[PDB]
RNA sequence: GAAAUUGUUGAAAGGGAAGGGCAUUUGAUCAGACAUGGUGUUUUGUAU
RNA sequence: GGAAUACUGCCAGCUGGGACUGAGGACUGCGACGUAAGUCAAGGAUGCUGGCAUAAUGGUUAUAUGCCGCCCGUCUUGAAA
RNA sequence: AGAACUGGCGAUGCGGGAUGAACCGAACGUAGAGUUAAGGUGCCGGAAUACACGCUCAUCAGACACCACAAAAGGUGUUAG
RNA sequence: GCCCUGAAAAUGGAUGGCGCUCAAGCGUGUUACCUAUACUCUACCGUCAGGGUUGAUAUGAUGCCCUGACGAGUAGGCAGGCGUGGAGGUCAGUGACGAAGCCUAGACCGUAAGGUCGGGUCGAACGGCCUCUAGUGCAGAUCUUGGUGGUAGUAGCAAAUA
RNA sequence: UUGGCGGAAAGGCCUUGGGUGCUUGCUGGCGAAUUGCAAUGUCAUUUUGCGUGGGGAUAAAUCAUUUGUAUACGACUUAGA
């Protein structure tokens, strides 16, 4: 024998963990995030775009739409810490929103075998897009220059100080 | 050293936060009223506030109650000492000596 | 295939090389303590090499564990391999350096049968 | 915020301007100093002339060509006061000094660019009234600088050429300042006024 | 002082252009041949 | 538009140091437009990216990023203290960093 | 068939030494983990 | 004559932003809210999600940079000498 | 050169006094976070070209203990008694 | 009080340097800020101290576990270990299908002394564990023996007629 | 494309004409998704090389030889179809 033996082998059976005492309470959003508020996206494809906040989802995310007809941002959910809540408030009273939930946006995880070598949209997702937009587009027109404001993109110019600006 | 006359608030905060007992030559955190009664109960001290009562109002068992408490391990003051140089008398713009009522402003920053 | 263990921390990974082992070819890198009277290393001057001390000791829970998780065990033949027949979760076998090429095949086949991990299943393999 | 900052040396104090510029380069800002021949130093002319002669006496004894070099141009007196304010022997310090250019007078392209001032290094703001001072061109030409007359001629030529530029600019600004005033007090103009602009 | 322009004569003698050569004998002598082409014009490049 | 910037420009000043010894684990960052510790309170917790370029393409890009965050203020003139996943190489003293506006408390 | 010392090849650095400690960038190189099992049998060598 | 404010001190008053840490591993204890099952921030971290699954993280090694670093052994009050 | 008491160096690194055995602070297992000591915050160099009241102009100003020196005697220089 | 005269020494030169003049000087007062191996809290290592645990199954009661504090060091003392030659026992240990040795900015374990593995070269013996034993560990001694450098293709190879 | 001005390091500035493109000065129609809740998410300039297909011009220096206005050797100065 190159190595003689260990006198006492450690017991290989795993032990149970203790009883954790960390309950889960619902997230308390900051008061600047009210449904209907116009938000600015700070990260993603649509970073720098101004977008309308509709609903707070169960998994701490914020349901949001462009609207699609205005700036191209579809019905998505975003993280509350990755957006800026502007003071431009617009009403969303009368928008069918209860349908969208956490399970609506299902990625349908693909297997590792389907490797992407070199390189589509659901029919039900676009139909729900126009229904939400129609109740919103006809209401955006009420206040002047809002559509031109939503279609435009936000960016920081030379001299703006975000700690002094009012967003 | 730097000694002064403590108030109720600073005694209460010292005992509550930095409160440890001397049990069998060991430094035991209080964290409860049973252990205080276990050792100081024979003098009639049952709670962490009963012990504080014997401190601020110097009782017949102050010596026994005070010796039960381990020396208070304090940090540096949170806002500094307020003087450029410490080792002069407090009267002379330093830190040491008797600062009569200003010990509370000093200890509360350390605690 | 290893028992749940805490993350392995070392507190020091650089090898303790002897002083002036880079300055003279007679002074080997094997660690020696400077017993001299004016040594800046012994006197712990800033900017000098750090000396081994008990503070760097590994955590007892993660001590002697390979990064795979198992403690490593030397084996010389099959009979040394059933020594680990019930501790596959906490032990991995090394075939010794002097084991012949043909005898390594028998050991590796038996470890697969018992599921025992072998840390060097590549010694003396033809291609 | 700005790629290359051009600083007018006129009316500045050598030591306070040097400290400001040394910190800008070490923070990654490219600085160009112009009109270095008319900087200012506190203290009368004789006192600062004596100080240079005290500095001019130090040289390596066994070979004068390796001792402390005594540069006589005004931009080099400023550069010496700045290089002594930077860790110039390190790689980081050497990179800090390649972000710096100092000129006597205002040469080409920097003559068609905005020149700024450092209010914490300006003589008229720092020095008390009645305190004496010296100008760098006078001090430099006393210790050996040779190109005061040529730079004065070239600066006078620059100012004359830079005179009708402002005259053209002042006239054109007047045309704009009157047109928008007429275009003011209009329905669009009031809305800008209500929004601060 | 810094020279900004040099203008030469039309014909340079065979002994002044030996100043510009180290091996004179083995050469095409290739000296001011294109510069002489700047002449034969009224004002093209000489008094400009 | 002409501009697409969604971050705040900053400069890497140095490590945290005494006169003679420095601490590479903590760096000092100068945020443009901030000149007092009150202003730098807004930027605490924001993420800082150092975006340098290499010659070897690793996973589809020749641009590599070093991530960090603002931890606390420093001094009286709006300089902040930052910590990165890996410390900045100290060759970037005076190089530009990117202070992002997320996570946001607005 | 070791070292000192030497040749060729390859890599790298070099503004009056070189070497070292802490930290990171860059280049080169490399170990580990990487499928638990499994509901299950859409199954073949019908029990794989 | 009636007040306010400053200064100092107290609150077992409320609350926002940031950073470092998550050790322990079935239950036991002290408690809080509850007429009660039970719940809890009460004797140490859990939940949801994404990307990658590879030199990407990491180790080693050479170099570059910021700061630091005097040649070992010995006699000596005192050694880079 | 020689004594008394105490504290140190020897035998001891660390932050400050640029540099130094003895001075000041503080004594040391490996790390993380916070607060400080002595010393400082124009640039080197981390940190107020902070705030407030005055004084000083030096054709050898001055710039901080140990510590790296200057006196008697004078001045319608200026300030206050 | 500050400033000035008094006030002279030898290489070029020192408020640390630059430089500073309602100071970046001097006297004084109020704050904010910087950072030591120090202070507070936490994790880990070791030591010391006080304790729990023979109950069956599974073997270290010199084991496991709980709690608290502590950690500078020459001369010097004690303790626990690493490594080497030889010896008794054991692994019915490894090996010509390749032992030992040597090389290897290849990998792994240990705070460390060190141990293991992979590749190359090589050719006949060697190792783990429990004990026994000592001619048992090197950087120095103007140490001993042998081998090898920079100097360095250098000094030099010029008396005696050719 | 017309015409000037700028030599301090000009290498840039102004201006005549026409042509083309865009115009968010104002009002309309279509697309945007799926990067799945963020990952610089890649847009800048510095050098070099080979192919392109389109212009332009056809040298010297060194060694060797020689001279002595030079010279320890290098170097220097001469001459040689």
């Amino acid at each position: 024998t190159a190595q003689q033996a260990p006198k006492w082998y450690p017991s290989e059976d795993v032990a149970a963990p203790k009883k954790t005492r960390k309950a889960v309470r619902p997230q308390k959003l900051r008061a600047s995030l009210v449904p209907g508020t116009v938000l600015i996206l700070l990260a993603g494809r649509f970073r720098g775009k101004r977008v309308v906040y509709l609903k707070h989802l169960e998994d701490n995310t914020l349901l949001v739409t462009g609207p699609f007809k205005v700036n191209g941002v579809p019905l998505r959910r975003v993280n509350a810490r990755y957006v800026i809540a502007t003071s431009t408030k617009v009403s969303v009273e009368g928008v069918n929103v209860e349908k969208f939930n956490v399970e609506y946006f299902a990625k349908e995880k693909l297997t590792k075998k389907e490797k992407k070598e070199a390189n589509e949209i659901k029919t039900e997702r676009v139909e729900d897009q126009k229904v939400v937009d129609k109740a919103l587009i006809a209401e955006i027109k009420k206040t002047p220059l809002l559509k031109q404001y939503l279609s435009a993109s936000f960016s920081l110019k030379n001299g703006d100080k975000p700690h002094m600006l009012k967003f | 050293v730097a000694y002064g006359y403590p108030s109720y608030s600073t005694i209460r905060q010292l005992v509550y936060k930095r409160g440890f007992g001397k049990i069998n030559k060991q430094r035991v955190p209080l964290s409860d009223n049973a252990i205080i009664e276990a050792n100081l109960g024979k003098y009639g001290i049952l709670s962490i506030d009963d012990l504080i009562h014997e401190i601020i109002t110097v009782g017949p068992h102050f010596k026994q109650a005070n010796n039960f408490l381990w020396p208070f391990k304090l940090s540096n003051p949170s806002g500094g000492w307020g003087v450029p140089r410490k080792f002069k008398h407090f009267i002379q713009g330093g830190s040491f000596g008797n600062r009569e009522e200003f010990i509370n402003k000093l200890v509360k920053s350390m605690n | 295939a290893s028992l749940p263990h805490p993350k392995i921390v070392k507190k020091h990974t650089k090898k303790f090389k002897r002083h002036h082992s880079d300055r003279y070819h007679r002074v080997a890198e094997n660690w020696r303590k400077q017993k001299g009277i004016d040594s800046v290393v012994r006197r712990r001057f800033r900017g000098n090499i750090s000396q081994p001390k008990i503070g760097y000791g590994s955590n007892k829970k993660t001590k002697f564990l390979s990064p795979s998780g198992h403690k490593t065990f030397l084996v010389a033949n099959v009979k040394d391999l059933e020594t680990l027949t019930m501790h596959t979760k906490t032990y991995a076998a090394e075939i010794a350096h002097n084991i012949s090429a043909k005898n390594r095949v028998v050991i590796l086949a038996r470890a697969k049968a018992l599921g025992i991990k072998v840390t060097n299943p590549k010694g003396r393999l033809a291609l | 915020v700005e790629p290359v900052v051009v600083i007018d040396g006129k009316g500045h104090l050598v030591g306070r301007l040097a400290s400001v510029v040394a910190k800008q380069l070490l923070n990654g800002q490219k600085i160009v100093v112009v009109r270095a021949e008319e900087l200012n130093i506190s203290g009368e002319f004789f006192r600062n002339k004596l100080k240079y002669h005290d500095f001019l006496r130090k040289a390596t004894a066994f070979n004068k060509t390796r001792g402390p070099f005594h540069f006589r141009a005004p931009s080099r007196i400023f550069y010496k006061a700045l290089r002594g304010m930077v860790s110039h022997k390190t790689a980081r310090g050497k990179a800090a000094l390649e972000r710096l250019k100092v000129f006597e007078g205002i040469p080409p392209p920097y003559d068609k660019k905005k020149r700024v001032v450092v209010p914490q290094a300006l003589r008229v703001l720092r020095l008390k009234p009645g305190r004496k001072y010296t100008t760098l061109g006078k001090l430099s030409t006393s210790v050996g600088w040779k190109y005061e007359d040529v730079v004065a001629k070239l600066e006078a030529k620059r100012k004359v050429s830079s005179a009708e530029y402002y005259a053209k600019k002042r006239a054109f600004t007047k045309k704009v300042a009157s047109a928008n005033a007429t275009a003011a007090e209009s329905d669009v103009a009031k809305q800008l006024a209500a929004l601060g602009y | 002082l810094r020279s900004l322009t040099t203008v030469w004569a039309e014909h340079l003698s065979d002994e002044v252009k030996r100043r510009f050569y180290k091996n004179w004998y083995k050469s095409k002598k290739k000296a001011f041949t294109k510069y002489s082409a700047k002449y034969a014009q009224d004002g093209a490049g000489i008094e400009r | 538009a002409e501009s697409h910037r969604l971050y705040v420009k900053g400069k890497h000043l140095s490590y945290q140091r005494s006169k003679r010894v420095n601490n590479p684990n903590v760096s000092l960052i100068k945020i443009e437009g901030v000149a007092t510790p009150q202003d730098a309170q807004f930027y605490l917790g924001k993420r800082i990216a150092y975006v340098y370029r290499a010659s070897k393409e690793v996973r589809g890009s020749k641009i590599r990023v070093m991530w960090g965050k603002v931890t606390r203020t420093h001094g009286n003139s709006g300089v902040v203290r930052a910590t990165f996943r890996n410390n900045l190489p100290a060759k970037t003293f005076g190089a530009s960093v990117r202070i992002f506006l997320y996570p946001s408390n607005i």
